[PDB]
């Protein structure tokens, strides 16, 4: 059962850095194309990974088998290898492009001028770049969880923000961003305009 | 469960002054005394460990004026098999 | 969606100690007034915490964002300050006092004279005080999970018990207690009387 | 509410080794009979464990209380002692043998010639023996989660395989097996037959 | 039957600190105490030979700090005429 | 090279509970007799463990391979079995009882009426029973690190205290204790008197 | 006995954020004074902490009781309170300002244009702000370990850099900074000039 | 200061799989050449890593910033590339092939028919393959820690054994092997013959 | 009843360092201070027996540094006539 | 099961003095005797490990005085194949 | 068939320590013991060739400590006439 299928044309530097920090596998570097496949149940992602690796020369980074679901990232410098791996994944699942679920933007807030007592909790609960007291904060949950890296990529691509935390797996796809007022506002505009441009099964 | 403190004076007079200073210096309970023959008696007090540590240092000081103090010891936690097999006040 | 709103007038010492051991933030001290807010979804608690910290001088301890739910603790010596933070939390959600769910006691057992083999498992899987073989045991699940700290606070307030483990977040709120027979009986009576006196939405 | 009640006459060596590596309790040794009980809710398993330990002389190895469910392993060298503990567990819950849920087999795959790029991710996120690149892989999910150790026991019992990972708790019971092709095929046949030879609800 | 362990202290206080340190050190059974007059009391613990040998050496190690320890001895096998004639806790 | 040989004649309950909480092995229950051997280098302790297990019925709990040292704890109900395992361990090393290092009490302190600001650090950095504010504290370092369990054993055996942490492995053996003033003073006297009566090489 | 005594008169924000992420006690906020004491042996810092907390109103953040190099941080708004806490600490040990060890700058280097293959290692093994490929890197060790927070504080105070990792406790005190070329050169000048401006006894 | 320079000619699969399990970086695959460099102090290894990555096409897996030492692994399919990275690393330190410390075998021992109480301890404290009871055990310590991977590679290359655990970083490099009696004896002979054929400065 | 701890320092400054270090070193209550004229003031703490024994010994060591300590004394249990006539904060 | 204690004496007299001193000095059980011919006989006691370690070293000291002692050995835990192959008293 | 391992000790006690150390140091089967008279007994272990080569070299090292070892030998494959005639544990 397909939940998420997104093709990132280029990994931004902080997104590639956060995935290399929090990944279990071969790490990605900036400039590479990405491919996030989230399916259900969580153990068929082994067959999905094996089909992609027998087809192409792509290099897998993230394969998380959580309580119910499962996720896969494959990456390579050439976009054609990753697109052929995506075609092989769609042929192994025997689903179309639109078999993925349409991402539901649950809650998007721009928390402006965050007090220090909250920033200490947020950066204790983070792995990316640290949030500093006196900055803004953009929070964002998506359902399914695999579109949070799409949101993070398209938000870093259009602004100058800190990627505090992104969670590409689990129940919902969380996202933390930190910066100034206008930069967080532009990144929020980019993420809200890029998540809604993804069609699928509602 | 309560702590254990003892004054053994060779002589009945020095033990009663020992057993009178202990019940006046702190909150203890004089449960009785033990006659092991040969002129030995042993006053036995039994309360919490904060009191029998301060009572038996004052029961010792008052008993040295009148008698022959032999052995003074405080037990903070006497074992439950000690209390059932020895006449130390808390026999079930 | 407000799941739990409970106002602790004074943290007992072992509850304050356990929250300082297992918190992510500023740790409370005993005698302080506390406030637990658990809402759904788990990321709106950042906006709730921001509103509370912009309003009052309270200090947050526990902000856990689990798989779907979000929890918030704020604490200060002044009950008026903590209730003002609670009024700000309730006004930002625009909900009432009784918008919280009704606390459902699922299972309450007094396991008497626990063997050594079970105490090894309980003490290995706990953060609070250790349980010794030969003591009683009071287990207690509540739904929603934020009332377990209320149960722990009142059961410590009206007994002389160990606080082995309390879980204020997650799907269900667990609570372990340890002591003699009568002390665990008084703690069980106090906790069951305190959870049942909390209104809400069933 | 009983979800899993499975008796094991003998723990195989790699299964006992994995349970000792990943347990929180008194570790088992091979040859010991076992007993896996998984119920709902997850906190009544303390009362079930207490009843079993007041009855018999067994040792508890794995007692995991996850987000909603609770698990209990008890083991002893005597099958009569372990079955007496099981009888006390079934009398304390006031249920029978067939009160357990029927184990649904979610996904059983045999992945042939697993490349290095996948093996690195598989056994970075494992807790047992490493799968080497080029060896085959058997995966399995059984719901309820307590039958995964039955699958692992009866799969090691009939083949020469690696026990890469088995997850006996949670929402699903996962199982990883590695080795050569025919041995993984035999272990897959044995594990699927042993799970489908289990009744319930 | 079982083995035998004895601390004999001139004084009741040193015998209790003996009889407290024995039953904590091992799994023994403090059955009583024999008063032979003249201030002599003898703590009698009893169990298997692993316990009562490693108990009375902890009984002597504590009773030499408060009392004049007279005699310490471990009998691993009291003969069947001993347990019927002498009061050692196993009178049939 | 032998560094620590101490024989615990009976494990007290909080000591057995802490060893079951923090042991990587077959856990002890209270009332059992125990045996601690620490040698350097930290990989010959496998040979020592195998010798003891092939000789006797004993059952190991704490075998820690440290940065440079190696610790072993075997235990059984029968004190004859445990002392026979000790005879086998000392025969395999070809040393005697008194080849061990004489323990050095480096810094012993009683820190009566600990303020809460320090208690939160102490209980966050400890696995045993929690320390409540306003109670006494007994810290203790011994070199070698193996005798800290002897100190904890006798300190629980004499007076009624809480065991906060004991560190049997490492360069220095740390021991925390909590409780009221008189009970900590009696247990401190017991621990200091129990460590200084250990014969060996200075 | 006394190894490090440094008074940080104002915590810069990224240093305060890193300490709030990776501390043990109560978290600091920026704008606070701070004070670091590292002594040997390690368990004797529970006496120093208690002396400071019974004298003044300051609060602790870091108290690591690592093998033989125990460390203490205290912090408060008032620099008078923090200097009075430091005076109480130094008058407890019967030492002065200059009993501390003069810090040895063991290795200070600036790596230009760090590649991706090295950055993934650097920020997999760091808690602070992430490093991006193509940026600089200021590696720094000082002995003793306590002066690394001074080297982080002054370098953030005098340049616009990122704090990647600072380890104030252990054998050697590490420091990872990252930014552009001129800014890392300015931060390196500031930190190297600040560490060697410390009176001590080598 | 160079402590260990060793060049693995080809990564045997169990060594490659253990390195992929416990590496903080880009993972290796079997058949690749590998290069292990251990120096002191452990922050100059960033300079060494940067020099190797600016020179050649190698890709790192293990870079450990240890307590006092520093380790580096680089790997590539081309042995010319890996030896060119080695020549660059040795040009940066201005040392030669024989500036390394010659490894001191401290404790090697074949424990035959390891009893089931010990196997649980051994495999709980190991990341690699598990050990079964009745199998033999080969323990090993070499100083410095960087030669344990050479020992593991040669011992797997000769005989058909299982790699239980190998610790390439720390004060002492440890190695755990398990198999049948003849295969463990062959691997023991091969690893002992491989470690002592390493020229260096003792 | 509650135990009785007293520090008497020739000087008001030496008493305040005494009266502040006593309430920080245990759980005691500074009930007041008794000016007996001549320059002598007396800090009176009053808690249970284990606390004021640990309070005054940290109040004495604190007041010898800043003043001249005249006398230090701890009563574990004052009699009911002592509290009824003297100003010790527990007068009914 | 039980631990194994063995005295081997070249001579039937020195084995009986060995076998009689063992069962009197500790709670052991003389299960039999092994006649391996040539003058060698072997007394075997078998009980718990603290008794059979004290029995043999008290049975050797009786046997060295009257005969030639060939071997003295105590096995604290014999393997299950040893008791299922050798006549040591615990054949299943 | 299975490989053959033997220890011959002049003495029953040195055989049993050998026959215990062989069945602990590997996976071997002790089939029995051969009393050839004159005080020569012989333990016969029988497993595969990798184990009885390792068992008997650990069974010799334990039997030289307390006994008098005559001969130690390992046979990797005994012939089928040897098992059919001699009492070695695999008689058809």
């Amino acid at each position: 059962t397909l939940r998420t299928y997104i093709f990132l044309d280029a990994l931004q530097p902080q997104l590639a850095t956060f995935i290399g920090k929090t990944a279990r596998g071969f790490l990605p570097v900036p400039g590479q194309a990405s491919l996030w496949v989230e399916i259900a149940p969580g153990i068929a992602i082994n067959r999905v990974t094996d089909a992609a690796l027998k087809a192409t020369k792509v290099q897998p980074a993230v394969q998380v088998v959580e309580r119910a679901y499962g996720l896969l990232e494959v990456h390579h410098f050439d976009q054609g290898e990753v697109l052929a791996a995506g075609s092989t994944i769609l042929d192994k699942l025997e689903v179309r492009e639109e078999g993925r679920l349409k991402p539901q933007v649950m809650t998007h807030q721009i928390i402006r001028a965050v007090e220090a007592y909250q920033t200490q909790i947020i950066n204790r609960n983070s792995q990316g770049m640290m949030i500093l007291p006196g900055e803004s904060l953009f929070i964002l949950e998506t359902q399914p969880a695999g579109y949070a890296v799409l949101a993070a990529n398209e938000a870093e691509k259009a602004a100058n923000v800190h990627l505090v935390n992104v969670t590409p797996y689990g129940a919902f796809g969380r996202l933390y961003l930190a910066g100034s007022e206008a930069e967080i506002d532009a990144a929020a505009e980019a993420a809200e305009a890029a998540i809604r441009s993804v069609s699928g099964v509602a | 469960a309560d702590a254990l403190g003892m004054i053994e004076v060779r002589g009945f007079v020095g033990m009663v002054e020992a057993a009178d200073a202990m019940v006046k210096a702190a909150k203890v309970e004089l449960i009785g005394y033990e006659k092991t023959g040969g002129g030995y008696v042993t006053a036995v007090v039994r309360g919490d460990v904060a009191a029998v540590k301060a009572a038996t240092e004052a029961g010792q000081r008052a008993a040295e004026r009148v008698g022959e103090v032999v052995a003074v010891h405080v037990i903070p936690r006497p074992h439950v098999n000690v209390d059932a097999a020895l006449p130390l006040g808390r026999t079930p």
